[PDB]
DNA sequence: TATAATGGGAGCTGTCACGGATGCA
DNA sequence: TGCATCCGTGAGTGCAG
């Protein structure tokens, strides 16, 4: 949805998410949280003379969920409620 | 609360409570001598300790709070005597 | 002593203590202030051939109507491997109690 | 939901630093700043209803 | 014109027509109480009781101000005044970090749009420009009072939170009436688990005795005194610290 | 109704400038103020002094001030009364009142001209501690700078060379009053230089960087050490209304316990020490209980070494540095009777 | 004597500068590195009282004693701390500045005092329109 | 301190009921 | 003049949080 970005252009090839620095319980003792380092990998192009450059920029860490349905956030397991609500339509 | 080893809300219903049994000395002490009336506060514990009864009580602190708040809204409360000459809450401490 | 006889070299209660409310857990010192001792103050250590202290008790105790027995601690420097807390902090200790 | 509106804030970013400082001598490694992406997941995890 | 050594006159006068509270505080200035008065009775007197009807409201506030003594004019500050620090504070909480009240945000929000403008004076801005200035002023002296009334609020950056404005302190049922002068906390008092006891005469309760040494802690330093379980009250309390 | 859109129309109003009136306008500044030095020395008053007074006719009377930095208050008398001895001039010195006059109002038009620049700058430094409207004023703040250090003759278009003052100002402002402790520009300016230069190592690391990790990157002089006491005063302080819970019925605040103010189980203890010591002075003796009594103080202190004790005490200098021993001799088998003093020590 | 009444009313700019310890000039707070209180400022000890107990700013005069000279160093009471809690400062405003309470609180205390319209009190304050105090004899479309 | 650059950007949504002040056939 | 129509104001207690 947000990508491609425009006037030079910069497109989306796509992501990966790699495996958590730190096992489950290492999280919930060093108040951590669960979480996996985001790549994504991006090719600028140049609007005017055909610019290619391509890194895989890092993101982040998204948070990962455990085996049971809980999340770990700084060390404490926490749920996500989901929520009800009037549905899109007409 | 509990953890930050606190003081029971004696809330506008247990006000009227008082109210309604008329215990003006018993409800006066929950507005001062046992909330924030520093003075008779400290004053008052000092009694206790010394085996003497509790002395009447001041203002409350958070009264006062009540009057800066509405000088910094330009609004000029002013506690006043029968013949209608103020009279300062803040013992001289908030004049020049 | 008696008021530390649970705690370790480091000022950790010892795993396996009964602790009750008032007890030391983790002694703590911090300095005190520009209020550093004043008059009323300088002269009654001026009695007792003791003069006034630098540091504070700033002990943790523990809180009213709590207690048990020390299960584990957990002390987490900095200056230690692995570990790194937030800014201007030194050491921070937990003590799991049952 | 919280991750499409850190990604649409991280287009806040590129392409403000795509029309000033050098139209030319440019990576997506340096056009983009991961902490409007990083911030909106913390939020959402940690201050959710 | 020096080049056509013509001296040119371009067809405007010198009239008199300013904007905002500088204005008011003028037209305020020049009210002349008891005129208005005399002018609303006068009109008291017509039919159709609507006009009849808004010379009361009108007056009503004429005299409310004949009556106490205040000048109309005084709903303008020059100066606006503030209020102490410590009911605003500045704290440093256990982390050495900063606790800090809303108010501070909105002064320092105002005392900047007084400066840049008292600078843009001197330095003799276009209207457009020193226009602008006053504006951001009223709208900063209007959020430090009751932020939020008009127009947009006055959000710290990062957050959707109204700040909290002079207003917002004093109303509601979190303002200073409702939750510090109709009724505070309280030392001397506990809460705890009820449970019956059928053995109680009518007059009586369970008190807890963990809970009665605390409620009456003072009363048990004394006694503890003229006994003696302790010398002086301050060894009394330092025996009860431990349990 | 909203405060952006209008100042937005305001601007509309004032129509672009072309290259001649750039220049034109331009041109009638650079002469004005070389008009009012030249204007300066056939009449020696001053050349700010006297910039003010071309001000202040060219504006209108509807601003006036006393602006700080001339040496007489600047009240419509000694304009109209430095008027009079200005437009007292000879038709080829009075040349020079009609060239400053003429040139103030140029510098109007090319500020009021150049409005819609500021907007379009100030639009991209937004999120940054400072309303939008702010960054605007503090843009034309700069923009005010620029035309009267503009020089036409260099044949630039004015664009290029107020985006210069504009955007210093702004930074300026952005780094002067975001925060609500302020800091030193220059200290601020290192900051972001930690910021900047760990958010590359975290997206060379694909985690952030520790404390070390960062002071290598920083060069020399810098220590994990250096670096950690500089974020600790990076960082921004937090609201005492911050609200707690999902709910609201409480705030950050009340959970913080006011520890000036002297608890009353604390100003009770102090009450029953500063008696309790009364209660060892006159027990044994008054006057030497008097003289160690001002070798301190029952409020306020007494405490030198030997020279106001050398002073009015009764007796001689070192001889009251013994009392003072016996002073306090008497007091520690004083106090072995009444023992209590002991526990004041906690 | 003893309180009996409590009388509430508008102040007058000379009165709130009647109340005021000092003119707060700068936006500041307090010293990012002695995390004391800048002069001139927010917080400044010279307008609003002594931080601590009796003693003054710098180190000059530190007890009860000298209670109330005003220190030449640095220009602090000696008195109690507890009167940060009651002094007033005041800002000292350049142009004129409404009340909004006497503004938005409807009817309006200031609209309808001058017969103008919710919406005029707007545009005059607000800065959408003129509003003539003298029109030297002006004349717009064929009218005075 | 100097190529040139000249009008923003996110709205947010499913309550209610009353009283007062303003607009309009 | 009578009556739409908008804007601003309220919307329970304490305790855990
Ligand atoms: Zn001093």
């Amino acid at each position: 949805e947000t990508f491609p970005i425009e006037e030079l252009v910069l497109d989306f090839l796509e992501y990966r998410l790699g495996e958590p620095p730190f096992p489950q319980d290492e999280c919930r003792e060093k108040d951590l949280t669960y979480q996996a380092p985001l790549y994504a990998r991006l090719q600028l192009i140049h609007k005017d003379t055909g610019l290619i450059k391509e890194d895989e920029v890092f993101l982040g860490h998204i948070p990962l969920m455990t085996e049971d349905g809980s999340f770990i956030i700084n060390g404490a397991d926490r749920v996500i409620v989901s929520q009800i609500h009037r549905s899109p339509g007409v | 609360g509990k953890a930050q080893f606190g003081g029971q809300r004696f809330g506008e219903m247990e006000v009227w409570a008082l109210e309604a049994y008329g215990a003006a000395h018993t409800l006066q002490e929950m507005l001062t001598l046992k909330s924030d009336d520093i003075e008779g506060r400290n004053a008052a514990y000092e009694a206790i300790i010394k085996g003497e009864d509790v002395p009447e009580p001041s203002v409350p602190e958070s009264f006062r709070v009540l009057v800066k708040e509405l000088q910094a809204l330009a609004l000029d409360v002013q506690t006043l005597d029968e013949k209608d000459n103020p009279v300062d809450i803040f013992e001289g401490l908030a004049s020049k | 002593e008696a008021a530390l006889r649970d705690l370790d070299e480091e000022g950790v209660v010892r795993i396996g203590a009964e602790v009750k409310p008032g007890d030391i857990l983790v002694g703590r010192t911090s300095f005190k202030g520009e209020s550093e001792p004043t008059p009323e103050e300088r002269l009654l250590r001026s009695i007792f051939g003791e003069k006034a202290r630098d540091v504070k008790d700033t002990s943790l105790r523990v809180p009213p109507g709590e207690g048990g027995i020390v299960v584990r601690t957990v002390r987490l420097r900095r200056g230690d491997p692995g570990v790194e807390l937030k800014p201007g902090v030194r050491e921070v200790v937990r003590v799991y109690v049952a | 939901d919280q991750f499409r509106v850190g990604l649409a804030r991280l287009a806040r970013g590129v392409r403000e630093r795509m029309l000033m400082g050098s139209e030319d001598s440019l990576t997506p490694a340096k056009l983009v700043n991961s902490r409007p992406l990083e911030a909106a997941i913390r939020e959402f995890f940690s201050r959710s209803q | 014109d020096l080049v056509r050594n013509v001296v040119r006159v371009v067809e405007s006068y010198d009239i008199d027509a300013r904007m905002g509270a500088e204005a008011i505080q003028q037209l305020l200035k020049e009210l002349d109480l008891e005129a208005l008065e005399k002018e609303l009775l006068e009109e008291m007197k017509h039919p159709s009781r609507a006009r009849r009807a808004k010379a009361r409201k009108r007056l009503e506030v004429v005299r409310a101000f004949l009556d106490s003594g205040n000048r109309p004019e005084w709903m303008i500050l020059e100066a606006v005044p503030v209020l102490p620090p410590d009911l605003r504070p500045m704290v440093q909480v256990d982390g050495g970090r900063f606790a800090t009240s809303d108010l501070n945000d909105l002064y320092r929000r105002l005392i900047n749009r007084n400066n840049r403008l008292k600078k843009l004076l001197a330095q003799g801005a276009p209207e457009i420009i020193i226009r602008n200035e006053k504006r951001m002023l009223q709208e900063a002296v209007d959020a430090l009072l009751d932020n939020g009334r008009r127009g947009a609020p006055v959000t710290n950056p990062g957050s959707d939170r109204p700040l909290r404005s002079l207003t917002d302190i004093l109303s509601g049922k979190q303002g200073r009436f409702r939750q510090n002068l109709l009724g505070k906390r309280v030392d001397y008092s506990g809460r705890s688990v009820i449970v019956v006891g059928p053995q109680l005469k009518l007059h009586q309760c369970g008190l807890p005795k963990r809970m009665a040494l605390e409620l009456f802690k003072p009363f048990l330093l004394k006694k503890m005194e003229e006994k003696g379980i302790a010398p002086n009250v301050k060894a009394a309390r330092r025996m009860l610290e431990r349990q | 109704s909203d405060p952006v859109r209008q100042y937005l129309h305001e601007i509309g109003q004032v129509p672009l400038l072309t290259l001649e009136e750039e220049v034109e306008l331009a041109r009638k500044v650079e002469e004005g103020m070389e008009a009012i030095k030249k204007l300066s020395e056939i009449t020696g008053l001053d050349p700010d002094l006297i910039r003010e007074v071309v001000r202040a006719k060219i504006l209108g009377s509807a601003r006036v001030r006393h602006i700080p930095g001339l040496k007489e208050t600047l009240d419509p008398k000694t304009v109209e009364e430095i008027d009079q001895k200005l437009k007292s001039l000879p038709k080829e010195h009075k040349r020079y009142l009609h060239i400053a006059r003429e040139g103030e109002a140029a510098r109007q038009h090319l500020i009021e001209a150049n409005l819609r620049l500021v907007v379009s700058i100030a639009k991209k430094y937004t999120g940054r501690g400072l309303s939008f409207l702010d960054l605007i004023q503090e843009g034309n703040q700069g923009l005010i700078r620029a035309v009267e250090k503009f020089e036409y003759k260099r044949r630039f278009k004015f664009s290029t060379y107020a985006t210069w003052w504009i955007r210093q100002a702004i930074n300026r402002a952005i780094a002067d009053q975001a925060r609500t402790i302020r800091i030193p520009v220059h200290m601020v300016e290192t900051i972001n230089k930690l910021s900047r230069t760990a958010r590359q190592l975290q997206q060379e690391l694909g985690r952030e960087p520790t404390y070390e990790e960062i002071a290598e990157a920083m060069g020399p002089g810098w220590d994990a050490k250096r670096v950690e006491e500089t974020l600790k005063i990076a960082q921004e302080p937090v609201s005492l209304e911050t609200p707690i819970g999902d709910e609201k019925d409480s705030f950050y605040g009340d959970f913080i316990p006011d520890e000036h103010l002297p608890s009353p189980v604390d100003a009770a203890t102090q009450s029953l020490l500063s008696e309790e010591l009364e209660k060892a002075l006159s027990k044994l003796s008054e006057r030497e209980a008097m003289v160690l009594k001002l070798r301190k103080g029952l409020i306020d202190g007494r405490e030198h070494t030997l020279e106001e004790v050398g002073a009015f005490f009764g007796v001689t200098r070192e001889r009251i540095r013994q009392i003072e021993n016996k002073a306090l001799r008497k007091l520690k088998y004083h106090e072995s009777r009444t023992r209590k003093l002991r526990d004041f020590l906690d | 004597k003893e309180v009996r009444k409590v009388r509430i009313a508008l102040a007058s700019p000379e009165k709130i500068r009647s109340w005021s310890y000092g003119e707060v000039e700068k936006p500041e707070t307090i010293n990012y590195r002695t995390l004391k209180p800048e002069r001139d400022g927010l917080f400044d000890e010279r307008i609003f009282g002594p931080i601590k107990d009796y003693e003054c700013a710098c180190g000059k005069y530190k007890r009860q004693r000298f209670e109330g000279k005003v220190c030449e160093r640095c220009g602090v009471e000696v008195t109690k701390s507890i009167v940060k809690r009651y002094r007033m400062g005041h800002i000292e405003l350049a142009t004129p500045a409404a009340h909004i309470w006497f503004v938005k609180d409807v009817p309006s205390k200031i609209g309808t005092l001058l017969d103008l319209s919710a919406t005029e009190l707007e545009q005059v304050l607000y800065f959408s329109k003129y509003i003539v105090l003298d029109p030297k004899g002006a004349i717009l479309n064929g009218v005075p």
